[PDB]
């Protein structure tokens, strides 16, 4: 069983939120119910609503008016409409459903500025450890997803959260640590993903030559 | 959030660390509990339903327990990699479910000195007109650390940065990532570009720094 969110990371204030969830390996019309709850940044989970067996709806009361939650039984998915969204709004959206399963959820940002592509800058090694990375400028909004060789580089690995720059853009940072001698015949590769702005780079970090 | 949860709790690895849940007569009082456990970039995993119960998978240094209006969930044996945001969960007196606030469990390891790298901006990065200098610390615990920055011997105030990673899944430590920003025309203006460290791991601070032109590509 496999649940999967799909919607636009970026809406406009006032417009309305559009989300589906994809469920695999499972017929939706043999679920007990199915159901949306949110968790804006940092802070806690909010219970939206739920549809259940018989296509009965039950909605927070606080949302209710403008919550819209259905079933499309050919496509085995169910969706989540929210109307006149403001910055309140702005948080990761889950789904679910009791066969309970949870997808993997979804970052929507409620904002009046636009979407932008990221810029990748290599944070290059120079003078038994060494450090190298990948600068993720200028984008928005979140989020990005950064891992390193296609995965195959998974140990000494850090990722750190973005910063939300005073121009309004947000930059992040991957950083990984790796033996020294490996600088000169190990290919490090950082795999960028933005998916807001349908923004991918592959970009290779190689040594500085310092003097 | 309608439940009451502390903000943080922690111990050391192998000891025993409880998480309150606090709610009224009509949600917790008379309705059952259950827990999630939420790592980092995931959605939240229960550990526990029906106050005290474990689904398949979840081991056994998890348990609940209920009494009155409140809940508690236990953690024995504590592991790195028990690092999280934990949640209880119930309904309200209209059978929809409501969640606290959430804990986040730290695990008290033994004092870690941080490593210090720092990095010059790309000649690349420097070609679109701007100059991100990044600051590197790394592995280092407890949490608390002290990054200032000299340009020229000057100390630079509110031009930076941080941002930390939460605690490492293999030996539970932090990192931290600082970066100073200026214009290009402002870093060509100045030579020597220095990160100052400061940690209860360190015997004094530490500095890393670099002369602009010294290194290429």
């Amino acid at each position: 069983v496999q649940l999967q969110e799909s919607g636009p990371g970026l809406v406009k204030p006032s417009e309305t939120l559009s989300l589906t969830c994809a469920v695999s390996g499972y017929s939706i019309s043999s679920g007990y119910y199915w159901g949306w709850i949110r968790q804006p940044p940092g802070k806690g989970l909010e219970w939206i609503g739920s549809i259940y067996h018989s296509g009965s709806t039950y909605y927070n009361p606080s949302l209710k008016s403008r919550v819209t939650i259905s079933v499309d039984t050919s496509k085995n998915q169910f969706s989540l409409k929210l109307s006149s969204v403001t910055a309140a709004d702005t948080a990761v959206y889950y789904c679910a459903g009791l066969t309970a399963n949870w997808g993997q959820g979804t970052l929507t940002t409620v904002s009046s500025a636009s979407t932008k592509g990221p810029s990748v800058f290599p944070l290059a090694p120079s003078s038994g450890t060494a450090a190298l990375g990948c600068l993720v400028k200028d984008y928005f909004p979140e989020p990005v997803t950064v891992s390193w060789n296609s995965g195959a580089l998974t140990s000494g690995v850090h990722t750190f959260p973005a910063v939300l720059q005073s121009s309004g853009l947000y930059s992040l940072s991957s950083v990984v640590t790796v033996p020294s001698s490996s600088l000169g015949t190990q290919t490090y590769i950082c795999n960028v993903n933005h998916k807001p702005s349908n923004t991918k780079v592959d970009k290779k970090v190689e040594p500085k030559s310092c003097l | 959030s309608v439940l009451t949860q502390p903000p943080s709790v922690s111990a050391a690895p192998g000891q025993k660390v409880t998480i309150s849940c606090s709610g009224s007569s009509s949600n917790i009082g008379n309705n059952y509990v259950r827990w999630y456990q939420q790592l980092p970039g995931t959605a939240p995993k229960l550990l526990i339903y029906d106050n005290n119960k474990r689904p398949s998978g979840i081991p056994d240094r998890f348990s609940g327990s209920k009494s009155g209006t409140s809940a508690t969930l236990g953690i024995t044996g504590l592991q790195t990699g028990d690092e999280a945001d934990y949640y209880c969960g119930t309904w309200d007196s209209s059978l929809n479910p409501v969640f606290g606030g959430g804990t986040k469990l730290e695990i008290k390891r033994t004092v870690a000195a941080p490593s210090v790298f720092i990095f010059p901006p790309s000649d690349e990065q420097l070609k679109s007109g701007t100059a991100s200098v990044v600051c590197l610390l790394n592995n280092f615990y407890p949490r608390e650390a002290k990054v200032q920055w000299k340009v020229d011997n000057a100390l630079q105030s509110g031009n930076s940065q941080e941002s930390v990673t939460e605690q490492d899944s293999k030996d539970s430590t932090y990192s931290l990532s600082s970066t100073l920003t200026l214009s290009k025309a402002d870093y060509e203006k100045h030579k020597v570009y220095a990160c100052e460290v400061t940690h209860q791991g360190l015997s004094s601070p530490v500095t890393k720094s670099f002369n602009r032109g010294e290194c290429i590509d």
